RNA sequence: CCGGGUGUUACAGCCCCGCCCCGGCAGCAGCAGCUCGCCGAAUCCCGGGGCCGAGGGAGCGAGACCUGUGUCGCCGCGCU
RNA sequence: CACGGCGCGUCGCGGCGCGCGCGAGCGAGCGCACGGGGUCGGCGGCGAUGUCGGCUACCCACCCGACCCGUCUUGAAACACGGACCAAGGAGU
RNA sequence: UAGUAGCUGGUUCCCUCCAAAGUUUCCCUCAGGAUAGCUGGCGCUCUCGCCCGCAGUUUUAUCCGGUAAAGCGAAUGAUUAGAGGUCUUGGGGCCGAAACGAUCUCAACCUAUUCUCAAACUUUAAAUGGGUAAGAAGCCCGGCUCGCUGGUGUGGAGCCGGGCGUGGAAUGCGAGUGCCUAGUGGGCCACUUUUGGUAAGCAGAACUGGCGCUGCGGGAUGAACCGAACGCCGGGUUAAGGCGCCCGAUGCCGACGCUCAUCAGACCCCAGAAAAGGUGUUGGUUGAUAUAGACAGCAGGAUGGUGGCCAUGGAAGUCGGAAUCCGCUAAGGAGUGUGUAACAACUCACCUGCCGAAUCAACUAGCCCUGAAAAUGGAUGGCGCUGGAGCGUCGGGCCCAUACCCGGCCGUCGCUGGCAGUCGGCAGAGCGAGAAAGAGAGUGG
RNA sequence: CCGUGGAGCAGAAGGGCAAAAGCUCGCUUGAUCUUGAUUUUCAGUACGAAUACAGACCGUGAAAGCGGGGCCUCACGAUC
RNA sequence: GUCUACGGCCAUACCACCCUGAACGCGCCCGAUCUCGUCUGAUCUCGGAAGCUAAGCAGGGUCGGGCCUGGUUAGUACUUGGAUGGGAGACCGCCUGGGAAUACCGGGUGCUGUAGGCUU
């Protein structure tokens, strides 16, 4: 048997509101930059990220994004955080200035670095503003319960791509 | 488990991570009936945690793949050994069904359990599924379909599509 | 309400461990504490002189004053919504060097040594402790023996 | 024609099993437009319906030997 | 095939890479557009004592919504208290 | 004298921004104050367009604990039951003048076991959790001062000078600091933990979130439940919940079953029910016997010792006490029941004839039914619904919130953003462009 | 002879204690004079209690040392 | 191989019984004038060297007790977080993570620092 390498990149979408959140879950959501329902972001995986996501399992749906999902998310919803301002990325020079020192100079560099989790994935992801996704067309199964028991919360390995296709 | 839609049968094999104590732990294989591979892996971890001293954090899914039906065109009799939880006590049972696919038979089993004993998928623990010869079948509801010259009519056909001609001057016929 | 005694609710905290009563081993007395060591507090009921208050039991502080028999240490205490770094005097029995700092010190010496080395070699070496990375791809070899089936066992009552 | 019994290819068929180039031939997640999947840097094309159109002196080339014009920047092209 | 000059070519490993000169880092026009937020260099009717426009405001009808305010209170539509209506005066100087 | 009032009542225009507390300590303090806490306003010191710090978070190290659990063949304290020993004593007896000389015993005692326990027990001992560290204020050198400590320029501390930048876990984020200060100091509710109480919409705590201070979609109705928090609008999509009609949405040729109620059932909080039962029906478990011919059902037998022994006035089998044998047999119990005072008589167990293939139990779990009685007429929200519009497991599609996405508009905040360059026949119209800096001025070959 | 404390340590209880903190003797008055710092309730205020020091006079012991009240947790009181 | 003096960790070192100890040493042992202290030269203190491993002490043994360390019990008990899960309740099941303790069955029975000896 050939066990493939554990995925290094995950996509996380907040699927619960602001009302009535435990302080610890609130702090982890703030750290992950999910301050609004149907916000999304990329997270690189390690022990710290695993435990951090486990703490906030009931509030997020996360999975392993596909290359097409990364492409579509960057091109359609991708805005850059330039000068503490949310600027839509309509030209390569905006990327080139904010990430020139890291040899990211266009959309292709940004997408490649995000998808392969490069040496400066932290800088690229932080430059990337959190994605504001629309409500899932076709509806959710059940927001409250876990994905394994027929809900939407928790970890879904590759079904996050199906979710993204309708949420963006 | 949420028995959503029609179930699928998955072969899942897993093992503990290598440790200084033992280089190569034995691989354990199980048949899981599940809507998809994610819940299949979850059920595998649950069952193997009950059986052996194994946990997902101290293990790994070596392989997980759907196993397709060998003969999906031959109607077969399936015997299922099952273990379920009632409102007071747990019971082992054996039920036979009649279908073309093992996954279809197991889905029938789940629906029948829900219908007859109000047992839920998180309560049912499926144990064994075997093709059973018609001579070895012992439930009359399955045995009564074992004859060469099967013959029966459709006595009282209830009119469907009752609303497409919502106002019709006939009184419908139920004998065809 | 409760009582404001200094030793209320310490019958287990200040007690001695099982089969460990009697003479205090002298190694505790024969340790050297200087100015600035990170040190742990653990009240020992065998000696009653210089016993720390129960709220500092299990806390870690920094030594700022060394005296004939006792040591003054600065330790943080959470009082309502604020933390006070207050200094207390504890006799040497109820104190113990913290091993949380020596690991970092040894790491500092070791990565400083490996930074000094390879400086002439020009190669690259990692110093920051990266978190546990995800497991990489590998092959699991079956040795001709197929994995054995696992099935749930039937219910049957024990009691 | 039906019912009961015997039985093992007969005036029907069924299952498994060594090979004959995994026997050979199409074809293949099949518009035999529903027998069962996951997808798209391994994905492109066309079409239909609905809502909106906020902003308003972006310049080009002309060269101190001229003073025009209001279709201009980035990008993708075509012709000489 | 986002390949396209001549050379001196080691700026070189055996040519490709890849450097030094070539009035010395200046070829020009037209045209089309999935290109830093809509335009038409597109049209059709009805207009003098019966017709055009008038969000709101006057009256009426309909569908949906809709418990009386102020106050103390954990909690007010309250089977808690003040209040028939109107004018003027009326309280952190 | 407009006496005082910690107590009632009232306390007059708009928009914009921020936004609480019912908790700590003290008070003849408990309907009130003072003080911390929570708020606002005014600022100030720096910061980025290599690096500093900080965190209701994790990771890697390292300590801290005595709850949940567990234990009593471990300490303390409770606690049941039998085993084996002895004279270590006592108690009923016995042979003995007496004798640990002897017989049983009952006991206390000892040794191994055994049943059940602890908020104020414990050898063990979690999960969740509480500290500390993760570098420049650090490491590595050289040298001075000391009245301290000193076998010893020993130890320690403080001083100077010098060298090391891969800024030494992840993630996120500008930070620090100072004045002045209102209101508040009656709280309540919910999951989980928990004390008193038979219990309570009772009384009292811990953590978190809410209501109060808050509107919106759903739960018919509703301070707290589920979803979601709000500027004025257009389009699209959802959450929770729903889609017979009221009432937007299944007017799907939806899938598989279960259930008949002369009191059916119908969705968290939540608004009504238990023990015990059913040969109603549907599943399941276990054990039997049946072509050496069962289960019914219809018929024949159902005997002797002996009216067995003790018994009672009478007990022949049938009120009572043990046992329960034999030969005859295809079989008959010293008897399963009805009957008389006793019999008698009938009947059963058991075996035969006809009939010729499946039949018996004992449990267990679903729905339904009995258990099930209150007062104005009455409430799955109503109508009503039984090839469901009920119950369980499920599939597509559809409906809509002030939530989410796109667009317009208002305002606030931030960029402590840009513009004095309107530099014009005396001029030459730029400083948006990935790369810290001159469309630089002139002199020689 | 056995005896891990099953005794005692003034008192309630808990902790602690075996060539001792218990019992018996010997000598004494650190229960003395004095300035500061710190902990406990805490507002981080007092009182009370306590902890390390420092400066003198001493006690005890061969000495190292120990001692400025009771083995620790309680036994107490502003202004005028 | 091992002992003595002073120790560190304080049972893997303790407890019960049995066997063996070459040399040095440690001891037992012989006396009370002096030092010193008792009812008692038993203890303590002092002065010695006839005898002995008897005892202490050291090493070893015990299907030894205990102790230490593993397996089993056990992914059981318990438990962070979640659900418009079940149930009239009592309570229980599931999802996401952590994860014990008896009985029972194995293994082991002091390591070591400084100074000084013996094994010529
Ligand atoms: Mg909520
Ligand atoms: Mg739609
Ligand atoms: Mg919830
Ligand atoms: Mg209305
Ligand atoms: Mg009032
Ligand atoms: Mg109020
Ligand atoms: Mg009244
Ligand atoms: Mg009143
Ligand atoms: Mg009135
Ligand atoms: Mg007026
Ligand atoms: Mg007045
Ligand atoms: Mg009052
Ligand atoms: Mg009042
Ligand atoms: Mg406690
Ligand atoms: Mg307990
Ligand atoms: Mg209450
Ligand atoms: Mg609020
Ligand atoms: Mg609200
Ligand atoms: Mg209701
Ligand atoms: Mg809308
Ligand atoms: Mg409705
Ligand atoms: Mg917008
Ligand atoms: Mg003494
Ligand atoms: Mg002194
Ligand atoms: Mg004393
Ligand atoms: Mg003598
Ligand atoms: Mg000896
Ligand atoms: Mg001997
Ligand atoms: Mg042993
Ligand atoms: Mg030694
Ligand atoms: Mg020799």
């Amino acid at each position: 048997f050939y066990v493939p390498a554990e995925p290094k990149l995950a996509f996380v979408i907040r699927i619960r509101g602001i009302n009535g959140v435990s302080p610890k879950v609130r702090k982890v959501l703030q750290l992950l930059r999910l301050r609004q329902i149907f916000n999304g972001t990329f997270v690189k995986l390690n022990k710290a990220s695993i435990n951090m996501l486990r703490i906030v399992e009931p509030y997020i749906a996360w999975g392993y994004p596909n290359l097409k999902s990364v492409n579509e998310l960057i091109y359609k919803r991708g805005y850059g955080k330039i000068n503490k301002k949310r600027i839509a990325l309509t030209d390569n020079t905006l990327i080139a200035r904010s990430l020139g020192k890291y040899n990211i100079i266009c959309m292709e560099d940004l997408i490649h670095e995000i998808y392969t989790v490069g040496k400066h994935f932290k800088e690229a992801n932080n430059f990337l503003w959190p994605f504001k996704l629309s409500s899932p067309r076709g509806g959710m199964k059940k927001k409250t319960t876990h994905f394994v028991e027929g809900g939407d919360a928790g970890n879904r390995e590759d079904q996050i791509n199906r979710l993204i296709r309708r949420m963006n | 488990m949420k028995a959503s839609g029609t179930l699928r049968e998955y072969k899942v094999v897993g093992r503990c991570l290598p440790t200084p104590k033992c280089r190569t732990p034995p691989l354990y294989r199980m048949r899981i009936f599940a809507p998809n591979h994610v819940v299949a892996k979850s059920r595998f971890w649950y069952f193997v945690s009950q059986l052996k001293k194994m946990k997902k954090s101290s293990g790994e899914i070596v392989y997980c793949g759907q196993v397709f039906e060998k003969s999906p065109l031959r109607v077969k009799n399936f015997g299922i050994w099952l273990r379920y939880d009632s409102r007071s006590g747990t019971h082992n049972m054996y039920r036979e069904y009649r279908d073309l696919t093992t996954a279809g038979a197991v889905t029938q089993c789940y629906r029948d359990m829900g219908a007859r004993h109000r047992a839920r998928a998180h309560s049912i623990q499926i144990m064994k599924v075997e093709e059973i010869a018609a001579s070895k079948c012992r439930r009359p509801a399955v045995k009564q379909f074992h004859d060469s010259k099967i013959k029966f009519p459709l006595p009282h056909r209830v009119l469907r599509r009752q609303h497409k001609p919502r106002f019709t001057t006939k009184r419908p016929n139920t004998f065809f | 309400t409760n009582t404001k005694g200094k030793r209320r609710g310490t019958r287990y905290m200040f007690s001695r461990p099982f089969r460990k009563h009697g003479v205090v081993p002298l190694a505790t007395y024969m340790r050297i504490y200087k100015k600035g060591d990170i040190v742990d507090i653990k009240g020992m009921g065998t000696v009653q002189k210089g016993m720390p208050h129960k709220c500092y039991h299990g806390k870690t502080g920094r030594v700022y004053n060394v005296t004939q028999h006792a040591v003054g240490i600065v330790v943080n205490k959470q009082v309502k919504g604020k933390i006070l770094a207050k200094r207390i005097n504890v006799r040497i029995e109820h104190i113990k060097h913290s091993k949380s700092r020596d690991s970092f010190l040894k790491r500092v010496k070791e990565n400083d040594q490996k930074k000094k080395e390879a400086k002439e070699k020009g190669t690259w070496v990692q110093l920051k402790r990266q978190p546990a990375p995800p497991r990489e791809a590998h092959f699991v070899r079956t040795n001709g023996k197929e994995p054995e089936l696992l099935e749930p066992i039937p219910y049957e009552f024990m009691a």
